[PDB]
């Protein structure tokens, strides 16, 4: 060996482990009603009206199966 | 043995992996036909986890079971948190708040027991 610089500029971005967020489970919350729901879930042939939709600017998620389900109001 | 029973139905549940332990979880699970029993604290603060869990659990149809305990980090030894250390005194855990069961992994005469005082007094 000769040398060891370390020549390259410094990129060291190890990233940020999904901060803990504050209390989630926001499916909406009604003073003497039923609760109605929040971010739409997925007519799917697994998921049973457990999994959320992210709400992006113009397109709805899914999280557990990536797949956007959004369609036109 | 006045209704602190809960735990050994709580215990043989969690050896057939049926315990949606966690607000997050439980929340999630019993909005569907997974709630079987279910377990809440009488309040830890704010009244709001008080008022959450509990307006899914009475839902206009027959999946209505609620049973209302003490404080939660009790609840967590009740439920499967491991401090066992093989049986030493060591608590490394934290409490629960909410535990709702699904198929409560038995055939427990104290199974038997539970829901007659869930239904009569
Ligand atoms: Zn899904």
């Amino acid at each position: 060996r000769k040398k060891k610089v370390y020549t390259t500029p410094k990129k060291i971005k190890h990233k940020h482990k999904k901060v803990k967020l504050a209390v989630l489970s926001y499916y909406k919350v009604d003073a003497e009603g039923k609760v109605t729901k929040l971010r739409r879930e997925c007519s799917n042939p697994t998921c049973g009206a457990g999994v959320f939709l992210a709400n992006h600017k113009d397109r709805l998620y899914c999280g557990k199966c990536h797949s956007v389900y959004k369609v036109n109001a | 043995t006045i209704e602190d029973a809960l735990k050994v139905v709580l215990r043989t549940a969690l050896v057939h992996d049926g315990l949606a332990r966690g607000l997050r979880e439980s929340t999630k699970a019993l909005t569907r036909g997974e709630a079987l029993l279910v377990v809440l604290v009488s309040s830890v603060t704010e009244a709001n986890i008080i008022k959450l869990v509990e307006g899914l659990a009475n839902d206009p149809e027959n999946k209505v079971p609620l049973i209302k305990v003490a404080d939660a980090k009790q609840l967590g030894e009740w439920a499967g948190l491991g401090k066992i250390d093989r049986e030493g005194n060591a608590r490394k855990v934290v409490g629960a708040s909410v535990v709702v069961v699904k198929n409560w992994g038995a055939e427990t005469d104290e199974l038997s027991m539970i829901m007659e005082h869930f239904s009569q007094q």
